RNA sequence: CACCUCGAUGUCGGCUCGUCGCAUCCUGGGGCUGUAGUCGGUCCCAAGGGUUGGGCUGUUCGCCCAUUAAAGCGGCACGCGAGCUGGGUUCAGAACGUCGUGAGACAGUUCGGUCCCUAUCCGUCGCGGGCGUUGGAAAUUUGAGAGGAGCUGUCCUUAGUA
RNA sequence: UAAACGCUGAAAGCAUCUAAGUGUGAAGCCCACCUCAAGAUGAGAUUUCCCAUUUCUUUAAGAAAGUAAGACCCCUGAGAG
C-alpha cells in the first residue's frame, strides 16, 4: 500500500511522506489500505485527498 | 607580481579573432588557435589585451595565469616564432637536413631520421649545430626534446646532443 | 476483506519512454530507469507481476562519470577458468560499448529473479541520439527533477 | 589469395641443387565463386567458394538453387574466403591452382585425423607413472587438484575423443604448381586424412 | 631516485613538490637527492 | 590458546597433475651510483613465459659433481594416498648400548614387517537425445564470450669502432 | 599504460612533467596469431528450396490428416567410431 500510495502521490506532485504528513495535519484518518484502493480505482478521489493534504502543508 | 594580471600587447600587425572559446591569432609567421578557459575574461584594446578572473579562488588564480601565458606565447610565436638550439658534441657526431628530414649520425650503428611537421623547420647551420624553428612553443619544445633524447648528454666526456648552453654536469670517470 | 487490487499480466498498458543520458550521472540515470522498468511509478504496481514501462536510453556515450570513475571504476568478470579474471575500466566501456555500461548498471539495480530479468529485457540503450523504435511512439521522459 | 583442394597424399621432390624435400600433394579442381558477400547485404566482405563437383542425386533442390547463380554443378564443399578483393571476383568465376606461384608462402587448414577416445598420456602428452617398484599408477591423468576448492578447476585435462579438430599450419611453401593436373605441392605435411578437405591461403604472417 | 616514506631536502637546492598526488624532492644540483614518497 | 573433528578429518618424503601470491631467480622497462668500457651494486615498474641432470642420504634441508639466461620464494589440509608409492614414522619378532632386582623401557640404535572400497550426487574431460530459437527446410556465416600461445642461448656484422 | 622521462605552463613575476593542455615509454594490459563459439532464451545474419491443401469444430495463435521442400528408419561402409 505504501508503494502504491507513493506512486499516486508522485503523479499528483507530492511525495508519500509529504502526503501522509499533510493528511495528518488535515485530520484525515483514512488508512493506507483505503488510500491505495482509491489510488488504483478512484483517481479523482485520491486527487481530492492530495489537494487537501497540500493545502494543510501550505498552512 | 602576477602573470595573469600582466597585460599583453600586440606587436607589429598581429591580429586576434574572438569566439566563445578557441581564440585565434594571426601575423607574419602564421596562425594559431587555443581553446582558452570560459571563466577568464579577455579584454581587448586597440593593441593591448588583458585577462580578468571572476574571483580570487585557487583555481581561478591558477587558470588565469595559465591562459595569460598561453596567449602571450601564441602572440610572440606569431610575431617572431620560437627556436630551440641544439649542439651535438662527439668525435664523428654530425647532423644534416634535406628539407623537413633531419639525419643524425651520433655513433649508433644506423643513422637516425627525424621528420618535422609542417609548422616546424630545421636549420642545421653547421654539421654539429641544429636549430628547431617554429611558431608553436609546445611543438618547438617537443621536437627539440625528441632530438635531444635521441642521444642525451653524458657526464663523463660531454658527448651527446645538448640544448645550446644548458649546464651538463661532468664526472671524472677514472 | 481481502480487496487489495492485484494486477494481471497483459491487462495493464506499458508505455514507451525515451531517456536522454547526456551529462547525467550513470548511477542516477540507472536508478530512475530501474524504478520505471519495475513500474514503481504507477499506482497499479504489483510486486509479483510485471507492470513497468519500456525505456529507451539515448546518447549513452555521453553518460556522466564523476570523479575518476572514468579511469578508476573497474568492471570485473571471471570466465570460471583458473586465473580467468578480466577487467575493463568504466571509461573504456563508455567509449567502445556504452550499451553494456548502462545495461550493467541497470542490471545491478533490478531484482535478481525471473521477473527482474524479464523487466530488464524491456530496456534499450543506444549510444547516439537516434533509436529504431519510432514505431512504438515513445514519449520523452524528463528526469532532471528525478535525479 | 586462397583455394580449396583435396589432400591426395604425401611424396617427395628433388629441387634444384639436388636437395630432397617432402611434399604434400593437394588436388584442387577449379573452384567456383558461388556468392559474393558485401557490407551492404551481409555486413562483411567475403566470397563463397564451392569445390568438388557433386552428383545430382546427392544434392537438394535448395543446394541446386543456390549454385544456380554460379551456373555450375552441385559442389560438395563450400567455404568463405575473407580479406580478398571483391572487385576481382564475381559469381560464376573460377579459381585455379595457378593462383599460387612456386615459392609462395601459404597457410594450410585441415581437419586433423580422428584418434577416437584416447587417454591423457597420448591426448595431452602427460607423463606416465613408474612401471615397477610396486607402482600401480601407469597411464592415469594425475591429481585432479588441491583439496580447498572442494571441486576440480576447469581445464583439468583428461581422457576423451582426440583429433578431428580444425588445425592450421602456417608458413608452408608452395614447392610446385601443376595446372594441367590441378595439383599443388606444398613442402612438409598438412593436417587431415587423404581425400579430406584442405584450405590453402596466402600466409597472413607475411 | 630514492623511493622512501620520508622525503626531505638535503641541500638548500632541494625543492619539495607534489606530482600526481605523490610527494617528490627534486634537486637541480645533486641528482642523488632526487626523492619520491613511496 | 584448546574453538571443529577421538560412533576416525591418514600422518613425512617422493611420483602424477598442476593452480595461485609477488616480498622477481632469468628475460623486459627505468632511476641513482664510490655508473670510464665490460662487468656491476641498489632501488623502482613488471607474474607473460621460463626457472635441470646427477652422487650421498627415507629424507625436507644440505654438501658435492656438471650444466643453465635463470637454476626464485611461498600458499593451496606443511595442495594432491576412494590418484600411486611406502623408503621413514610405528604394532606384534629379534638383537646391540643404556636404564631397572624384575616384568620391561628409551635418555638411543639395527634387521623384518597385510596401504581395503564396483563413483549415487556435485565437480572435471569427452559424446548423444529432447525442446527452444514463432511457417517448414538445405547450406554458408558475424562474433557477445571463452580457451590456446606467450621462453630463451650462441655466433657473424656494425667494430677491435665508442 | 606502469615505473621513468619530458614539452608548454601558472598557482607562487622565479622555479615547476600537472592544475588545464600535450607527448615518449615494458616480455606486462587491449588488439594482433591460433581454436571453440547465437541455448549470446539478447537464441543474430545472408543465399537457396517448398506453397497457402483437405475434414471438423469456432472465431479457436482451434483440432487432425494427407502431403510439398527435406529428413530419417533400414541396408553397404570408413577418412569416423
Ligand atoms: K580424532
Ligand atoms: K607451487
Ligand atoms: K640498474
Ligand atoms: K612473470
Ligand atoms: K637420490
Ligand atoms: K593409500
Ligand atoms: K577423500
Ligand atoms: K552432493
Ligand atoms: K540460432
Ligand atoms: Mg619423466
Ligand atoms: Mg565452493
Ligand atoms: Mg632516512
Ligand atoms: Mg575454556
Ligand atoms: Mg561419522
Ligand atoms: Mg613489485
Ligand atoms: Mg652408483
Ligand atoms: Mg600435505
Ligand atoms: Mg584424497
Ligand atoms: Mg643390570
Ligand atoms: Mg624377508
Ligand atoms: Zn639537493
Amino acid at each position: 500500500w505504501i508503494a502504491r500510495i507513493n506512486a499516486a502521490a508522485r503523479m499528483n506532485g507530492l511525495s508519500y511522506s509529504k502526503l501522509m504528513h499533510g493528511l495528518k495535519l488535515a485530520e484525515i484518518d483514512i488508512n493506507r489500505k483505503m488510500l491505495a484502493d482509491l489510488a488504483v480505482n478512484d483517481a479523482a478521489a485520491f486527487t481530492a485527498l492530495a489537494e487537501q493534504a497540500k493545502d494543510a502543508l501550505s498552512k | 607580481s602576477r602573470i595573469g594580471n600582466k597585460v599583453v600587447v600586440l606587436p607589429a600587425g598581429v591580429e586576434i579573432k574572438q569566439d566563445g572559446n578557441n581564440i585565434t591569432v594571426k601575423g607574419p609567421k602564421g596562425e594559431l588557435t587555443r581553446e582558452f578557459s570560459s571563466d577568464i575574461k579577455m579584454n581587448i584594446e586597440g593593441n593591448e589585451v588583458t585577462f580578468i578572473r571572476p574571483n580570487d579562488s585557487k583555481e581561478m588564480k591558477t587558470i588565469h595565469g595559465t591562459t595569460r601565458a598561453n596567449f602571450n606565447n601564441m602572440v610572440v610565436g606569431v610575431s617572431e616564432g620560437f627556436q630551440k638550439a641544439l649542439e651535438l658534441i662527439g668525435v664523428g657526431y654530425r647532423a644534416q637536413v634535406q628539407g623537413n628530414k633531419l639525419t643524425l649520425n651520433v655513433g649508433y650503428s644506423h643513422p637516425v631520421e627525424m621528420t618535422a611537421p609542417e609548422g616546424v623547420t630545421f636549420e642545421v647551420p653547421a654539421n654539429t649545430q641544429v636549430i628547431v624553428k617554429g611558431i608553436n612553443k609546445e611543438v618547438v619544445g617537443e621536437l627539440a626534446a625528441n632530438i635531444r633524447g635521441v642521444r642525451p648528454p653524458e657526464p663523463y666526456k660531454g658527448k651527446g646532443i645538448r640544448y645550446v648552453g644548458e649546464f651538463v654536469r661532468r664526472k671524472e670517470g677514472k | 476483506m481481502r480487496t487489495t487490487y492485484m494486477a494481471k499480466a497483459g491487462e495493464v498498458e506499458r508505455k514507451w519512454y525515451v531517456v536522454d543520458a547526456t551529462d547525467v550521472p550513470l548511477g542516477r540515470l540507472s536508478a530512475v530507469v530501474a524504478s520505471v522498468l519495475r513500474g514503481k511509478n504507477k499506482p497499479t504496481f504489483t510486486p509479483h507481476v510485471d507492470t513497468g514501462d519500456f525505456v529507451i536510453v539515448i546518447n549513452a556515450d555521453k553518460v556522466k562519470l564523476t570523479g575518476k570513475k572514468a579511469t578508476d571504476k573497474i568492471y570485473y568478470r571471471h570466465s570460471m577458468y583458473p586465473g580467468g579474471l578480466k577487467s575493463v575500466t568504466a571509461g573504456e566501456l563508455r567509449d567502445k560499448n556504452s550499451r553494456r555500461l548502462i545495461e550493467t548498471s541497470v542490471k545491478g539495480m533490478l531484482p535478481k529473479n525471473t521477473l527482474g530479468r524479464k523487466q530488464f529485457t524491456k530496456l534499450n540503450v543506444y549510444g547516439g541520439a537516434e533509436h529504431p523504435h519510432a514505431a512504438q511512439q515513445p514519449e520523452v521522459l524528463d528526469i532532471t527533477n528525478l535525479i | 589469395k586462397g583455394i580449396l583442394g583435396k589432400k591426395v597424399g604425401m611424396t617427395q621432390i628433388f629441387t634444384e641443387s639436388g636437395e630432397l624435400i617432402p611434399v604434400t600433394v593437394v588436388e584442387a579442381t577449379p573452384n567456383v565463386v558461388l556468392q559474393v558477400k558485401t557490407v551492404e547485404t551481409d555486413g562483411y566482405e567475403a566470397i563463397q567458394v564451392g569445390y568438388q563437383d557433386k552428383r545430382e542425386v546427392l544434392s537438394n533442390k535448395p543446394a541446386k538453387g543456390h549454385v544456380a547463380k554460379a551456373n555450375t554443378a552441385p559442389k560438395r564443399f563450400i567455404k568463405e574466403f575473407k580479406n580478398v578483393e571483391l572487385g576481382e571476383y564475381e559469381v560464376g568465376k573460377e579459381i585455379k591452382v595457378d593462383v599460387f606461384q612456386a615459392g609462395d608462402v601459404v597457410d594450410v587448414t585441415g581437419t586433423t585425423k580422428g584418434k577416437g577416445f584416447q587417454g591423457a598420456i597420448k591426448r595431452h602428452g602427460q607423463s606416465r607413472g613408474p612401471m615397477s617398484h610396486g607402482s600401480r599408477y601407469h597411464r592415469r591423468p594425475g591429481s585432479m587438484g588441491p583439496v580447498a576448492p572442494n571441486r576440480v578447476f576447469k581445464n583439468k585435462r583428461l581422457a576423451g575423443r582426440m583429433g578431428g579438430d580444425r588445425v592450421t599450419i602456417q608458413n608452408l611453401e608452395v614447392v610446385k604448381v601443376d595446372v594441367e593436373r590441378n595439383v599443388i605441392l606444398i613442402k612438409g605435411n598438412i593436417p587431415g586424412a587423404k581425400k579430406s578437405l584442405i584450405t590453402i591461403k596466402s600466409a597472413v604472417k607475411a | 631516485m630514492k623511493v622512501r616514506p620520508s622525503v626531505k631536502p638535503m641541500c638548500e637546492h632541494c625543492k619539495v613538490i607534489r606530482r600526481k598526488g605523490r610527494v617528490m624532492v627534486i634537486c637541480p644540483a645533486n641528482p642523488k637527492h632526487k626523492q619520491r614518497q613511496g
